[PDB]
Order: structure tokens, then C-alpha cells, then sequence
């Protein structure tokens, strides 16, 4: 197997755990990504684009899967459960609602899998539409390899659900938009933001 | 801001 | 089971095949294209059956994306441009000065070229568009579960169609589906461009303050 | 002097328009808000002399600031809250749940508090509103000059008034003109809030593309 | 000018005698310099608490630059003149996405600035007014900054009376330009923020600074 | 709000 789900799974398992988060997210993201089967065979430079590019989507997918256990809430990597009241009051009510309806709930309904999730994460990661790639094509083959494997797993594991593969793939558009909305939110809060903004320019 | 405070 | 026959769907795309004849320019295509947008929806099999309460949400919810795919698919036929339903093919220099320069490239690199690269066709385009239309995550549907079931029915036929026409490649189906994230993202950005312009330039709140009738300093 | 633009008159306009989930409430109030602005504006001297066309621009142009200017002054009776024309009082907690905490906080510190700090009054508040109204930087003015002149007339009177009433505060005239920047700023801030909510528009946005 | 003398301020202002947007992005570190020298030489500024002093600087950074280039361009017809020795044009500016901002500046700030023969003492005093801004976030002794302010315009009123007697409304006219400055200052932030969001994977600046090369640690 | 749509459908 060119890209094996078993390896993709090990990566997820390997990383199981107001955010001066992220020295940590950074560690989790890179450590997970390195175990993806063909990631470190990539020009080092491409690897930076990809991690940074998909940084937002990759985390989100992560808290969602973790969160299914929680009821009507999301569990951050910090191990902190978040709930509507807390969230809606704090300005992100809009995002939180989508994350649950659009993402966490669906994942719950299908008993999504660590392999399946990890696989979805890899597809996101090997994104060829990423600007600046040294050569985009190589990345597509790696992405193309992951879905093939993913396709195979579903049938073997879930013969009755012929629909499973697309169903999984169909969560990506949702995951993507949530990401942009998070960004729209992060940007608004800074703009709106207390005292002065644009202080932000690091020179 | 530390960068700023060089006056 | 070829319910939701790709045949009907292809039929639908052509029906709106356009008769041979800035942002504002695009400002005219969607609304005229409610026409197209509405006729197109009617023909999707099983579509009208939805409680009309629901049917309406899908149309409004789909729409930007449904529109974009269309200019996207049409332009594959052309080099270095996008061509609208108003006819009207656009070029980079203008688009850039008009300011949708950023939005404009993403379309070519992330949407058209990839559509072209895979040599996408109208049947495939229609199913992709159809998949957007039956969007469950949409807000306000009485029978969401209902929409999900029909959607699955759409791609499933979709997977199969791909198999007959293009046998050599078994990853085409996943490939088609992966364009959706790109399609969705492009839709959001358009909105982002649209609001800024309203916000950026003068007497915004004209639209949010709903329709202008201050003429009555008369009364 | 006062002949060209008379405050007593400017005062009369204000007195005339005085009313006899905030985001939600303000929006409902839109039909009513229309009456107050246009009604108030008409009482301003020389406003009606301007081309009907220009009048529209100014009203629509300053619609946000004028209302804001108005609700802040009223709030002075009120402690740590904002009072709408509805008579609704808004408070921090209520406001913060609604996401406009940023704006609400500014109106009080930047606007409401300072107004009370100086014991601003209706003639002066009215004068500030007129200056905002007669804004010559408004796009499309048929002739911007008429407006610059009319605006100039208001400050003269305003300046002059401050001296008669307040000889001991050589400060006052300038101080007042100084709230204009705060007032303008809050408005764009509101606009930002109005747009973001439409955009992170839960449910459907672009709903707004009404032909 | 009992306490804040107008004369000092002119000295203070005087001391500092392809696409435009990078035009300023690459460029403004340079005027970090100009901005600081300028604030140094205003009369009661250096004497304020440090906590307070910096706040004014970040706070007024936006407008003070703008005001400055606004004034320098009066010298020219239909254009914007940068500190970098760069002169920008409308048809040019209209193309990096700031066509709107650039016009407001010319119509709203420069032309009006020009039409009144605004002079450096005036330019300086207005700038001083913005600098000593009381509404700034978190000053330990704000009522203090407000007080400095009064002194500046007061001198300003006086100077006006001097050089330009025939016009008694000039002082007010000058003050009325501040709103325009403030609105334009924000609109700029809006263009700046948008270009970030729209343009690219943007998380990065928000993510603080990039070092994943040690990604491979 | 927008029922122009319900129209054609
Ligand atoms: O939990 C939320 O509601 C929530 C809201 C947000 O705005 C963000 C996140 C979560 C992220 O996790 C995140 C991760 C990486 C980069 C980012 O910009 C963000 C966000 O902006
Ligand atoms: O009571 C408040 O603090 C308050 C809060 C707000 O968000 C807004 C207002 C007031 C407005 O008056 C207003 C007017 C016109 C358009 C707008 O978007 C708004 C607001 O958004």
C-alpha cells in the first residue's frame, strides 16, 4: 500500500492529548503530520506551506471528533469543555452552533472513526491549491493516494454503507467554511478590538 | 509595548 | 438503482444552456439568473417534491455557489478569462482594477483550471451543482433528514456515471467531490468582497436601512 | 450673527422631536426614526431652502450620527445604561450578551459620560447635530458650498452662545466640536457591527441582494 | 499660548521635513522615527508618565501619519506624496485596492486642507491635538491628558487670531477637519484588515511569528 | 423577507 490507513491511524493515536494554546497546537500539528506517510519526503519548504495553510482546518476537525463524547458542547485540546451559554455570551455563538450542527453532530451520527478522521485530516493537509507550492502536482498524488486508501477501508470495514466514502468526503466543505468563519471572527475581534489595533503589525 | 518604549 | 438519472440532470443543465446572444457587471447575472437558477432547480428529479417551505431555503442557500460553478464551468472553454451569463467575458487586468482581483485568481487557479484539467463535463457539473442544492446544513428546513437522503441519492448515481464514461481512472469521483470545498470557499470570499465594498463606500446602511423614501420631507 | 442661524430656533427643533436584545429593538424603530430625523431637520434654519436633492443626501448621510448623538444625551439621566427612543434602557450585561459590548462601552465613556461631565445642554447638543447635518464632505452634493456656508453659520452662533451663557469656560466652544470625532468614530464602529452580524449571518445572508 | 507655546510646535514639525501599498508597508518603520522625534518636542509630553506616553503613540499613530502626508500633498496637484520620496497617483492607487481610500483623502483631507491655506503651525497643532487623546485606552491619569489638550487648541485659537484676523471662523474650521481625519484613519484599518483576510492564509500574523522549520526538530 | 423567489418556483 502506497498510503496505509494503519499508519494514518497511528498518527492520530500518537497525538491524543483565550488560548495561549498553540505552542502546543504547533507541536501536535507537526508531530501528527510527520507520521503521515509521505509528508517528510516533501521538499521541506512545501511542508511549511501545508502545515501553515491547513492549520486552522486541522485543529477544528480535531476538537470536533473529541467533542462528540461531550453533550451539546465542544472539548478543547486543553481539556476544557465549552457550552452554549459560555460560548454564545462570549461572541462566538455563531461559530459554536455550526460546529455542532455542521460538524460534530454528523460525525456522531456516523460513528466516524479515527482512521476515517485521520484520513480526512490528511486530505485536507495535502492540499494542492495551496499557494506557493514548489510543485503542486506531487502533492496531488499524495492526496489522491489517501482517498484511494480511504475508499478501500470503507468497503472492507463497512460494506453495507456503500455511501460511506462520499459521506465522509462531504464533510470537508463544512469544515472549510467553519474555518473561514473562525477567521472572520478572529479578524473582527481585532478590528473592534480594545485600545488600538494594528498595533498588531510586527513591525 | 517594549519596541515602542525606545524613545 | 439509477434513480436521479444522470440523464435527467444533464438534460437540466442544457436547458439553461444559454441562448446564443466589474462587480456590477456580475451584479446583473445572478438576478437575471434567478431565471436560470429557478428553471434549473425545477428539473432536478425529486426536487419539487420537497415541501416548498424547504425548497426555498435550498435555493437561497445554494445560489452563490450554484452560480459560480456555472461561470467556472463555462470558462474552461476559454483561455485566461471568465465568461458570464450576460455573455461578457472578463480579463485579469480589469478584474484586478475592479478589485475582485483576489477573488478572480482563486477562481481560475482553484476552480476552472482544475475543472478543465480533469476535463469536466456538463453531466459532472450538473451533479456537482445538484449536490450543492440539496444542502442539509441549510437553515430552516422542516425535513433535513429528507434532504440528506436525496443528496446521497444524487452522488451515488454520480459515482456510477463516472465509472462507465471514465473507466481508466477510479479516483475521479473523489476528485469531483474535492472541488466542493474549493467551491464553497470561493463563495464565502465573494460575500466578503461584497460587504466590504458596501462598507467601504459612501452611504452604506442605505441597503440595510431598507428602501429609500425620504422624498417625504413632503409629508 | 444669530440672525443667520439662531439657536433659539435650533433649540426649538430639539424640543420638538423629543420622544413623548437592543439590536433587535433599534431596528424595529426604523420607521419612527425616519420621522424624527426629517422632522427635526426641517426645523433647522435654511435647511428647507436647499435643493430637495441635497436634503436627501445629508439626511441619509448623517443618519447614523444624528441618532447616536441623540440617544447619548438622553442617557445622562440614566446611570450605566443607554436609553433608546423606545424608552428602552440597555445595560452592560445585556449589551455584552448581544455582541455589541464594544460599541456600548464606547458610547458611554467616549460620549455619554463626557456630555454629563460638561453638563451639555439642548441648545449646544442641537448645534452639534446641525453641524453634523450640514456636512459638505457628503458625496454628490449638488453644490457643496451652500453647505459649507450653512455649517459655518451654525458654529458662529454656537461659539457666540457659549460665551454669553458661559464666560467662565473659554473652553466650551472647542470642547464641543471635539466630541465630533468621537461621535463620528462610534458610527463607523456601529456600521462595522451591523455588517459583521449580517455576514456572519447565521441563516442566510445575501438574502439582501434584493434586485 | 500660556503653557503650550505655539512656537515650539512649529520647531517640532519642521524638524522632520509599482504599487503604493507596499509603498507604505515597507516604508513606515522609517517614520517610526519621524513620529517619535515629533512627539518628543511637544511641550508637556515628555513629562507624562511612561505608561501614558506610549498609549498616545500607538493610539495616534494612525491619524498622525495620515495627517502628515495629507498636508505635504497640498504642494501638488491631484496626488499623494509619501515620506519615502514616493508620489502616488489616482489611477495608480485605484489599482491596489485602495482607490476609495485615496479619493477620500484628497477630497476630504487635502483639498480642504489646501483650500484654507493650512500651514505647518496649524498642521502641527492639529496633530498635537490628536496626540494628546484622552479617549485613549487605559491611561493611568487621563484627566491629565485632557488638560494638555485644552492648552494646545487654546494656543491654536490665538495663533489663528493673529495671522488671519479677517476670518474669525478659522479656528473652528480647523477643528472640524479632525472628524474626517478620524474616519479616514479607521477606513484605512479596514482596507488593511481586509487585504489580510482576503488575500491569504492569514492566521500567521495572528499565529504570532513563523518558525516551523524546526517543525522538523 | 424574500419571496420573489417563491414566485417563480
Ligand atoms: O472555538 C472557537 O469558537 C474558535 C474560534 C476561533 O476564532 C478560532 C478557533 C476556535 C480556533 O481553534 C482557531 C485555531 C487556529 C487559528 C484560529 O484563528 C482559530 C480561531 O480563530
Ligand atoms: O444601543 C447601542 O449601543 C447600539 C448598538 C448597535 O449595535 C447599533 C446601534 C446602537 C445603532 O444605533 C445603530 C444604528 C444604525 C445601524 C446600526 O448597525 C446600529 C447598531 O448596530
Amino acid at each position: 500500500e502506497d498510503m496505509p490507513v494503519e499508519r494514518i491511524l497511528e498518527a492520530e493515536l500518537a497525538v491524543e492529548p483565550i488560548c495561549q494554546a498553540a505552542d502546543k497546537q504547533l507541536f501536535t500539528l507537526v508531530e501528527w503530520a510527520k507520521r503521515i506517510p509521505h509528508f517528510s519526503e516533501l521538499p521541506l519548504d512545501d511542508q511549511v506551506i501545508l502545515l501553515r495553510a491547513g492549520w486552522n482546518e486541522l485543529l477544528i476537525a480535531s476538537f470536533s471528533h473529541r467533542s462528540i463524547a461531550v453533550k451539546d458542547g465542544i472539548l478543547l485540546a486543553t481539556g476544557l469543555h465549552v457550552h452554549r451559554n459560555s460560548a454564545h455570551s462570549a461572541g462566538v455563538g455563531a461559530i459554536f452552533d455550526r460546529v455542532l450542527t455542521e460538524l460534530v453532530s454528523k460525525m456522531r451520527d456516523m460513528q466516524m472513526d479515527k482512521t476515517e478522521l485521520g484520513c480526512l485530516r490528511a486530505i485536507v493537509l495535502f492540499n494542492p491549491d495551496s499557494k506557493g507550492l514548489s510543485n503542486p502536482a506531487e502533492v496531488e498524488a499524495l492526496r489522491e493516494k489517501v482517498y484511494a486508501s480511504l475508499e478501500a477501508y470503507c468497503k472492507h470495514k463497512y460494506p453495507e454503507q456503500p455511501g460511506r466514502f462520499a459521506k465522509l468526503l462531504l464533510r470537508l466543505p463544512a469544515l472549510r467554511s467553519i474555518g473561514l468563519k473562525c477567521l472572520e471572527h478572529l479578524f473582527f475581534f481585532k478590528l473592534i478590538g480594545d485600545t488600538p489595533i494594528d498595533t498588531f503589525l510586527m513591525e | 509595548n517594549m519596541g515602542l518604549e525606545a524613545i
